[PDB]
């Protein structure tokens, strides 16, 4: 149909998913020079680490993390991941992710973490999904190539072992997203086919995403 | 002011 990074998806699911299953274990060089969550509240209006432009500028409650796209990287899909954690532990679950966020080697670009200062406590972000993380199609015409959809699973499951080897206590997922059973922290949705209400419809639909099922069957 | 959109 129109060809979309979906579409691609859609008729190459299988070929992906069993390229994917054969592939050896992704490694992330972690990154040690990087703010704690209180140096990244810091930010304002510009700061740097591991050549992610960050800010705590304002607008929304925030602080922002953006690497440089490559000129070889497609575009935005709609593709993303929240964290959710514990309210009471987002900064010990930032330190905590911190190495593999500013990874040199995460498949990552752009992601934001709620300033709790600046959030009610009993917020959406504030009980929840305090992290997002965006995913883009990494191929020049906007499709998923198998070894960087390896890289991106292979980089969330990391995020959960990370969280929970710290016996980081769980968050309250938002009703916008789907996530599977031995997804503690993560969950998952589209913002190109799906809200920010809940609903057992749009997660439904979600569930059936080429994307979503290729990060977790 | 409390929305995780992409841009």
């Amino acid at each position: 149909e129109i060809p979309s990074t979906n579409k691609h998806l859609k008729n190459n699911f299988n070929s992906l998913h069993n390229q994917m299953r054969k592939m050896p274990v992704s490694h992330f060089k972690e990154a040690l020079d990087v703010p704690d969550y209180s140096g990244m509240r810091q930010s304002g209006f510009f700061a740097m680490s591991q050549g992610f432009q960050l800010n705590n500028h304002g607008y929304d409650v925030f602080i922002h993390a953006r690497r440089e796209s490559p000129q070889s990287q497609g575009k935005f899909a709609g593709d993303k991941f929240h964290i959710s954690v514990l309210r009471d532990m987002v900064p010990q679950a930032f330190q905590a992710l911190s190495g593999l966020l500013f990874s040199e080697d995460s498949p990552v670009d752009k992601w934001a973490v709620t300033d709790m200062e600046k959030v009610v406590q009993q917020a959406r972000v504030s009980l929840g999904a305090q992290f997002t993380l965006y995913i883009k199609p990494d191929q020049e015409n906007s499709q998923y190539s198998a070894s960087f959809l390896h890289k991106t699973r292979q980089f969330i499951e990391c995020l959960e072992s990370r969280l929970s080897e710290n016996g980081v206590i769980s968050g309250q997922c938002p009703e916008s997203d789907v996530h599977p059973e031995n997804w503690k922290y993560l969950s998952y949705r589209n913002e190109l086919r799906s809200g920010r209400d809940g609903g057992e419809m749009q997660r439904q639909a979600l569930r059936e995403e080429p994307f979503y099922r290729l990060m977790t069957e | 002011g409390e929305a995780t959109v992409y841009a």
